[PDB]
Order: structure tokens, then C-alpha cells, then sequence
């Protein structure tokens, strides 16, 4: 676990929007706070065997992990993944990144203020971009909605009778003698077992899908945040420079900081 | 000696000294070897339908025909798996030509 | 990707910088041995973004400027190996009034001693040739 | 390249099965309609018009159970194959990019 | 013409000469074009119960 | 320290240029000997 220094001078770069806020009672940043606020019948589930087991890693622990990763990236570049952490001023780190892209590093030193202002404004925009549209986080609400709908469908389908005389077995038990009832209870048992089989199969398939998504997220985190990737359109759109992670309920959010040319002038060439 | 329930600890906190005119450079190096393990194949399998449910009987040979063609359906899936295993190992271990 | 070639993807062929690998069989499985390289003990220094000698600035071709407290040198990133700041190590671009945090020192042309020795030889030849 | 695509027919096999298997699955479903499922006869209207209605409920229940079971099996099969195709499409998109 | 059964071949063996003071360098090259096929979408369907 | 090194002279591209310049300078000095 790495900790940011008390002083926050980075040669014109401002990181207030993503580092944790010591003032808030919870140890989380503003973007994480908006995401947490963004994402949101029960007392029949707990009366029919259905239960939910609380997760191990509480979200404050996740926030601590993300803060450690962010501090390491800020104050170490990328050498903290390959081995021992080695500090380096931020300006030279950005110079090395620009050199990695294919542009000689002097262009950063000449135009440092412009790049710092663009960086700060670009991060400032994203808060409004998230706060405006309410359907940005649909991919996260989707899984919760589908799980709840499926489980509620099961507890609803409990109601059918499967061809027996009555839908509740206590009625049959208190209404007929045993050796005749042993015929009607059988149909209910068979049908309900079939329902459980189908539900478990659906859950297994969905879990496989989520595992695939989690593995993709792990690869993206390893090869974007901890370093720099030459793969086209893998770490963001355009030429990739660096990345920042953020937490979210049952999810993760990536902010890729990328570089792209704007104005063009054409000339005559000669091989 | 007994059992304790406590709160997690994520590791040893270790800050780094930051400054605007200082870096750190390593002078020595180490060479290491790391092991990784990955599964490839699962054992092929095949199942007979009639001989399992009602092997060595005759009334079941009449009764089962009423239900349908489940016994034909299952073997196709199992055959697909059997071929898939060979395809997997061929893909993994045949990257070289000479 | 980790055997027939060398991959730059992080943690895709073992922790640290990747060097090479070997395969091994196993019952229904494969065991990979990744040979990798990791930086050992380190020491810190004093750095400087650029250098200015003749009103203009020099930037390193590859590596970084380092200084133990008395003089400045150029070093590779992952291995400390100081070298006298020659011409070939750096290239010039613009004057030194724009870069924030630039520092002062000299630059020594590797070919200037050659031409200076030739000039000294020319002076010696002139001294010898004045008398006849 | 042209010659290869005009000579080796099996080179497109990876795009043929994804069709054929599909059709095969669906065809099986229709054939399952001809099954008896333990009733008097597979034709619904026949036993409907050939028996009184205090006991035919059992026959109808038999048919309903069988057909729902078969159709559920088909749906699960389609789901698994769709997941596999999704993985292949993601790989193809990455390779393209 | 008949059908035959046999242990299949592993490939063609080609040993490479190795030494501590010699290297090999190409002099000519060639361009190749290869084809690969990826499925993308399957057939939609819908059922009326 | 390196293992397997072999002996040969390393051609210096600046050396022939300085050789030509030295020869021209000595020609001019031989001219200047007369005055
Ligand atoms: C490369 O692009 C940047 C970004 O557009 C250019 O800098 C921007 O230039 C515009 C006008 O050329 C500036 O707008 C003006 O801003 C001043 C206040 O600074 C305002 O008083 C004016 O009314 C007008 O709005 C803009 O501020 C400036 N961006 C920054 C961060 O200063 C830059 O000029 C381009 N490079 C070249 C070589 O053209
Ligand atoms: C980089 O790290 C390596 C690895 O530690 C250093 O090599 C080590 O050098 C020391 C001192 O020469 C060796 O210690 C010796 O151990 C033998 C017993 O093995 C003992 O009899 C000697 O009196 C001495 O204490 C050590 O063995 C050796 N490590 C290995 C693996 O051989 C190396 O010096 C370091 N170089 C730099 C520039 O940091
Ligand atoms: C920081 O780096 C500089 C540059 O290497 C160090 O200065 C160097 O110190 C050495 C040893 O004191 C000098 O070598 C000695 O020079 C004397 C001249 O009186 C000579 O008699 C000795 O035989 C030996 O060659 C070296 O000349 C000197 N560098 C220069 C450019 O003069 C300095 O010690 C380093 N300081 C730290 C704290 O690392
Ligand atoms: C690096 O070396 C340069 C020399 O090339 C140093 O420049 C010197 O700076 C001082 C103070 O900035 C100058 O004194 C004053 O300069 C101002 C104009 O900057 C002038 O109006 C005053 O009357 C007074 O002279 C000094 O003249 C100047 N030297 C030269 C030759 O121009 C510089 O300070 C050194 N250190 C750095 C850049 O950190
Ligand atoms: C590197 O390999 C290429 C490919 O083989 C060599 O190019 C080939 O060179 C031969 C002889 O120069 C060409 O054969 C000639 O064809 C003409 C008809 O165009 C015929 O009139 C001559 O009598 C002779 O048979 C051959 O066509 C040509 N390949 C192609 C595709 O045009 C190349 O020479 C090799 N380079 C070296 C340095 O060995
Ligand atoms: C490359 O050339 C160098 C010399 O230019 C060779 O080094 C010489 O190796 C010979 C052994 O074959 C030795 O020369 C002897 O030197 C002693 C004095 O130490 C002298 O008394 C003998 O009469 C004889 O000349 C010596 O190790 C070494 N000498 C020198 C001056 O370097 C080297 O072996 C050559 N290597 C190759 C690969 O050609
Ligand atoms: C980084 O940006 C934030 C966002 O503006 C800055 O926070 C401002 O702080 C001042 C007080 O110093 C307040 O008056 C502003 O209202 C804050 N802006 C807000 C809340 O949007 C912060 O100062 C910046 N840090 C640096 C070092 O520039
Ligand atoms: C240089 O680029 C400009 C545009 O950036 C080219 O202008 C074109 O002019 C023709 C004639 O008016 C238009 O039909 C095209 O639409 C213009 N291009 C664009 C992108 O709009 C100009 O031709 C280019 N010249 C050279 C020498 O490259
Ligand atoms: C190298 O980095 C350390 C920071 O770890 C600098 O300060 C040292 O800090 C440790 C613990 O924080 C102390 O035990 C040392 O006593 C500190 N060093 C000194 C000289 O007081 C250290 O200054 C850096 N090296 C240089 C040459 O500045
Ligand atoms: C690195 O940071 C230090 C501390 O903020 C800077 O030292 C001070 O810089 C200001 C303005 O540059 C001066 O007014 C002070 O006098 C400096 N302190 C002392 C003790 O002299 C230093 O300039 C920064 N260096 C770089 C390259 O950013
Ligand atoms: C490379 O292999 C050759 C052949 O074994 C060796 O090179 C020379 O071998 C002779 C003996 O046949 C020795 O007397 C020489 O000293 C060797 N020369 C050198 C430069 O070593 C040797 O085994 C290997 N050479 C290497 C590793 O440099």
C-alpha cells in the first residue's frame, strides 16, 4: 500500500478529482461518490430458503486498494509493477510517455502549461458527462436487475399446482389419508425439482459470462495501468498515454488519458 | 492456543519519498524463474442410454421407445466433446512444423 | 507469444521484465517456466530536465541526466553507468529561456580535442617554419 | 488465394457447421412433436374427442410436461451455443482492431 | 486401392547445425498472403408457446 | 574482459579527412618554405 505525499505539487498538474478526500467520512473520491449514488418482495425470499451471503471485501477496502494503485502510478510511473518502487518527478514521466508515443520529448517541455490546462479541463468535463446522462451505467444495473428478476420468477413459479388437487401440500395432507396422498405429493416434488434444475443451469451460465468479463478486466488493468500498451484501441481511443482506475458497486471504471492530433497542413514530399 | 476472528490487513504500508528534482536508479539486477500451470484436456467419455437405465431387460426396451429420441440426442453432445478434446491438444502442441 | 518471441505485455509472461520461457508437459496440462529480469538494489541521485551552455538547451538522445552533487552525466534508465556529457549524447533545440527548471553546466565536444590538437600541431609547425 | 477458395471446399467448414447444426437442432424439436410421452396417442384432438373430461386431464398433463421439457432443452442448447459464438465474435473484433 | 491403418507421422526431422562462433543471415525474402475465417453471428429465432 | 574478442583495426571516418587536410596543409607549408 502506497501513500500520496502531503504536498501536492506536480508541476502544474492537478489530481484533486480522483484522489481520496480526507474530509468525507468515507475514504473515497468524488467520482466514486457519484458512481455510488448512481446505482441503487424481499421479505418472501428469506421465508422460502432464499438467502444472500454478504461479500468478503467491503467496498472501503476496495477504495483503499484503488487509492494505493493510483498513488503508485502517480509517484512511480510504471516501475512499481516490475519490481521495487522508484520515484521520479511527474514532468519527466510524461516526457518518457511522449517519447514512447514517437514524439521527441522537447515538445512537452516547451508546451507544459498548455498540456496541464488541457488535462485539468478534460478531467473536469467527465464529472458533468457522468452526471448528465442516467443511462451510462446500464451495464452495471443490468446484472442486478436480471438476477433479481430471475429469483423473483422462481419464487412466483412456486405458486403453480402441477396437476395436483391443490397448490399447497398441507391442504392435501390434512384433507386425505396418507396412502392416497402419496400420489399427489409426488407431482409437486417432481415439478419443483425441475424448476430448481432449470434455475441452477441459468445461474451457472451467467456466472461463466461474468467470469469472462472479470478476466478481461484483469487483463486491461494489468496492461493499461501498470504500464503502456502499443495495442491499437485497447487502452482507450487514439494514441494511449496513461490510465486511472476507479471503483463502483460490483464493477470497475477506467479513465484512459489519450493523445490525438488536431490540425493538419499538407506539403509536397520526396522519398 | 485458540481461534481468533479479526479484521483484514492489506499489507505493510510503505510510502515513497517524492521530490521535483530527484530520481532513483538501480545498479544491480536479479534473474528469476516463475512457474505457471494450465489445464488442457479432460478425459473423453461415452455413455449408452438403454443399457444404463434398463440394461439386460426387455420390458424397458418397449417402454423407452415411447418417450422419444433422447438416447440419440445425448450421444451427439458427448461425441462433440470427445472431438473437442483432441482439437484442443492439437492446437496447443502443434505450433512447430519441423 | 511467450516462447517463439519476446513479449512486452506486462505480467503476460511472468512478473517483471520478460526475457524468455520454456514449456513442459504434464498430465492434461502444461507448465511454463518464465525466465525474467528484475532490478536489484538502487541508489538515488539528483536530476535535471535539460542543460544550457551556449544560451541553447541540450536534451539526451536516450537516457537521463544525473548528478552526484559535483558534475552531471548521462545514464541509461535501468542501469547506472555515468558518462561524460559529449555532443553525440545530446541534441539541441531552442534556447534555454523556456524550459522550467533548467540547470547550468558545460558541454564537451568529443571532436574538439582532435581539432585543437591539430591546431596545436599547426602552431608548432608555424613556430618551426618561422626560422627558415 | 482465389484458386484456394475455388478448390478447397472444406476451408469454409467453420462457417458451414454454424448453419447446419442450427438447422439440425430445430428439426429435432419438430420431430419431438410426434412423440407419445406416455399417453394414449400423440394426436391431441384425437384423445380430446375420444374420451370424457374427468380423466383426460391426466393425458393433457402428460403432454404438457413432455413438450415443455423438450422445448426447455432446446432453449438451453441454444443458450450455450450463443455463448460460444459470443466469445468467437469478441476474439474476431479484437483481431480486426 | 484399399484402406490402411498406421501410426501417423510427427513431421519431417531437420537437425540444425549449432556452433559457438558461427551465425546465419538471410539474403533474399518473400511476401506471403494467408487467409483466416472467423464466425461472427448465428441465426436468430423465436418461439410461440 | 569480453570472451571471444578478435583483433582488427577500427576504421575511423574522420581519419582520412584529417589525413587529406594534413597533406594539403603540408603542401601549403612546402609552398611557404620558399618565402
Ligand atoms: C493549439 O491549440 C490550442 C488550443 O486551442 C491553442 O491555444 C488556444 O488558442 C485560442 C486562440 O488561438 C485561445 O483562445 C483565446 O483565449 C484567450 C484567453 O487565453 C481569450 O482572451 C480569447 O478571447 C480567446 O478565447 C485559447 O485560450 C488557447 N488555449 C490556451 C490553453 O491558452 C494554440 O494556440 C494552438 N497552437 C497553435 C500553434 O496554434
Ligand atoms: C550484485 O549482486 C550479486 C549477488 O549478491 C553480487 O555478487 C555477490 O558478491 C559477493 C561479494 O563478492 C559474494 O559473496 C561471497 O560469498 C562467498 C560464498 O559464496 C564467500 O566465500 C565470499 O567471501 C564472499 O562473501 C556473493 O557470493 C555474490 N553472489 C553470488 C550469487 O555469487 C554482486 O557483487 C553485486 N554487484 C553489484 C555491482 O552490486
Ligand atoms: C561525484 O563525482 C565526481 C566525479 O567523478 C567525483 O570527483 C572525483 O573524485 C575522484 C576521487 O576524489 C577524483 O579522482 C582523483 O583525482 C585526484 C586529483 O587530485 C587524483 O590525484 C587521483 O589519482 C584520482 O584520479 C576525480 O578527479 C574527481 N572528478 C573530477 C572531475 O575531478 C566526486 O568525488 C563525487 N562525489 C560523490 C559524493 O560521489
Ligand atoms: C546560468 O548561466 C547564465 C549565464 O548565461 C546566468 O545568467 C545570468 O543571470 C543573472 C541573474 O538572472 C544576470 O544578472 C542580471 O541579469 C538581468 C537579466 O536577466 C539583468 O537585467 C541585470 O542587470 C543583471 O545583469 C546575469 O547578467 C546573467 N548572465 C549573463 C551572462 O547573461 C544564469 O543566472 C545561470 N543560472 C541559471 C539560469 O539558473
Ligand atoms: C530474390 O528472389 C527473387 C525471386 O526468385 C529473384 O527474382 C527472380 O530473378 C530471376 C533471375 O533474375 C527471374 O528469372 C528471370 O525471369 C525472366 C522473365 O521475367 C527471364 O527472362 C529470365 O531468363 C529469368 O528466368 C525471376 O523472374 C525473378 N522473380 C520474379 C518474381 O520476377 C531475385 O533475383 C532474388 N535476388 C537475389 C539477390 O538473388
Ligand atoms: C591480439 O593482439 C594482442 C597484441 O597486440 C595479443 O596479446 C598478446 O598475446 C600474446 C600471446 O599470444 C602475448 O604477447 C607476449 O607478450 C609478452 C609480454 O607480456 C612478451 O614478452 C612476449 O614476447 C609476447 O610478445 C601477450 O599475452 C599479449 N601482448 C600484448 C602486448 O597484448 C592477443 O593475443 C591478440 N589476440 C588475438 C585474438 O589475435
Ligand atoms: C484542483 O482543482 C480543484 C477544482 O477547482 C481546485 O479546488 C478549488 O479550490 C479553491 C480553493 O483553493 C476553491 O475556491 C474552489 O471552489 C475549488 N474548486 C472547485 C470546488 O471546483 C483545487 O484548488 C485545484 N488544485 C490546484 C493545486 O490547482
Ligand atoms: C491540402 O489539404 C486541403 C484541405 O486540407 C486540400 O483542399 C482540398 O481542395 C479541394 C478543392 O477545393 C476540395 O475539393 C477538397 O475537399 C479539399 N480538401 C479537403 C480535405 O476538404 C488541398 O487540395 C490539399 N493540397 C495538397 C497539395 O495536399
Ligand atoms: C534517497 O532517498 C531518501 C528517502 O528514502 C532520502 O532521505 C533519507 O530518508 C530515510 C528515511 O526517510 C532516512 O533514513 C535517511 O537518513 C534520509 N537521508 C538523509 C541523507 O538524511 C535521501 O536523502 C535520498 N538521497 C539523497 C542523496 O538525497
Ligand atoms: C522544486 O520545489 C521546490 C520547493 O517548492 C522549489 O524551491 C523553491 O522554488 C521557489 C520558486 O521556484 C523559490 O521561490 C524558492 O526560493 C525555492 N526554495 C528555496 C529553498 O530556494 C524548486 O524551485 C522546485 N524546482 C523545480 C525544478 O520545480
Ligand atoms: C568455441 O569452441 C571452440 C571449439 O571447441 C573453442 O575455440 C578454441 O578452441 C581451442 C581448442 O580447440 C582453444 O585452444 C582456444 O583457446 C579456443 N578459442 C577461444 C577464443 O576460446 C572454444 O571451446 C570456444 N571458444 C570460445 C567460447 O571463445
Amino acid at each position: 500500500i502506497y501513500k500520496t505525499p502531503p504536498i501536492k505539487d506536480f508541476g502544474g498538474f492537478n489530481f484533486s478529482q480522483i484522489l481520496p478526500d480526507p474530509s468525507k467520512p468515507s475514504k473515497r473520491s468524488p467520482i466514486e461518490d457519484l458512481l455510488f449514488n448512481k446505482v441503487t418482495l424481499i421479505c418472501a425470499q428469506k421465508f422460502n430458503g432464499l438467502n444472500v451471503l454478504p461479500p468478503l471485501l467491503t467496498d472501503e477496502m476496495i477504495a483503499q486498494y484503488t487509492s494505493a494503485l493510483l498513488a503508485g502510478t502517480i509517484t512511480s510511473g510504471w516501475t512499481f509493477g516490475a519490481g521495487p518502487a522508484l520515484q521520479i518527478p511527474f514532468p519527466m514521466q510524461m516526457a518518457y510517455r511522449f517519447n514512447g508515443i514517437g514524439v521527441t520529448q522537447n515538445v512537452l517541455y516547451e508546451n507544459q502549461k498548455l498540456i496541464a490546462n488541457q488535462f485539468n479541463s478534460a478531467i473536469g468535463k467527465i464529472q458533468d458527462s457522468l452526471s448528465s446522462t442516467p443511462s451510462a451505467l446500464g451495464k452495471l444495473q443490468d446484472v442486478v436487475n436480471q438476477n433479481a428478476q430471475a429469483l423473483n420468477t422462481l419464487v412466483k413459479q412456486l405458486s403453480s399446482n402441477f396437476g395436483a388437487i391443490s397448490s399447497v401440500l398441507n391442504d392435501i395432507l390434512s384433507r386425505l389419508d396418507p396412502p392416497e396422498a402419496e400420489v399427489q405429493i409426488d407431482r409437486l416434488i417432481t415439478g419443483r425439482l425441475q424448476s430448481l434444475q432449470t434455475y441452477v443451469t441459468q445461474q451457472l451460465i451467467r456466472a461463466a459470462e461474468i467470469r469472462a468479463s472479470a478476466n478481461l478486466a484483469a487483463t486491461k488493468m494489468s496492461e493499461c495501468v501498470l504500464g503502456q500498451s502499443k495495442r491499437v484501441d485497447f487502452c482507450g481511443k487514439g494514441y494511449h498515454l496513461m490510465s486511472f482506475p476507479q471503483s463502483a458497486p460490483h464493477g470497475v471504471v477506467f479513465l484512459h488519458v489519450t493523445y490525438v492530433p488536431a490540425q493538419e497542413k499538407n506539403f509536397t514530399t520526396a522519398p | 492456543q485458540s481461534i481468533i476472528a479479526y479484521t483484514m490487513s492489506l499489507g505493510a504500508e510503505n510510502s515513497v519519498a517524492y521530490s521535483n528534482n530527484s530520481i532513483a536508479i538501480p545498479t544491480n539486477f536479479t534473474i528469476s524463474v516463475t512457474t505457471e500451470i494450465l489445464p488442457v484436456s479432460m478425459t473423453k467419455t461415452s455413455v449408452d442410454c438403454t443399457m444404463y437405465i434398463c440394461g439386460d431387460s426387455t420390458e424397458c426396451s418397449n417402454l423407452l421407445l415411447q418417450y422419444g429420441s433422447f438416447c440419440t440426442q445425448l450421444n451427439r453432445a458427448l461425441t462433440g466433446i470427445a472431438v473437442e478434446q483432441d482439437k484442443n491438444t492439437q492446437e496447443v502442441f502443434a505450433q512447430v512444423k519441423q | 507469444e511467450c516462447v517463439l518471441g519476446q513479449s512486452k505485455r506486462v505480467d503476460f509472461c511472468g512478473k517483471g521484465y520478460h526475457l524468455m520461457s520454456f514449456p513442459q508437459s504434464a498430465p492434461h496440462g502444461v507448465v511454463f517456466l518464465h525466465v525474467t529480469y528484475v532490478p536489484a538494489q538502487e541508489k538515488n541521485f539528483t536530476t535535471a530536465p535539460a542543460i544550457c551552455h551556449d544560451g541553447k538547451a541540450h536534451f539526451p538522445r536516450e537516457g537521463v541526466f544525473v548528478s552526484n552533487g559535483t558534475h552531471w552525466f548521462v545514464t541509461q534508465r535501468n542501469f547506472y553507468e555515468p558518462q561524460i556529457i559529449t555532443t553525440d549524447n545530446t541534441f539541441v533545440s531552442g534556447n534555454c529561456d523556456v524550459v522550467i527548471g533548467i540547470v547550468n553546466n558545460t558541454v564537451y565536444d568529443p571532436l574538439q580535442p582532435e581539432l585543437d590538437s591539430f591546431k596545436e600541431e599547426l602552431d608548432k609547425y608555424f613556430k618551426n617554419h618561422t626560422s627558415p
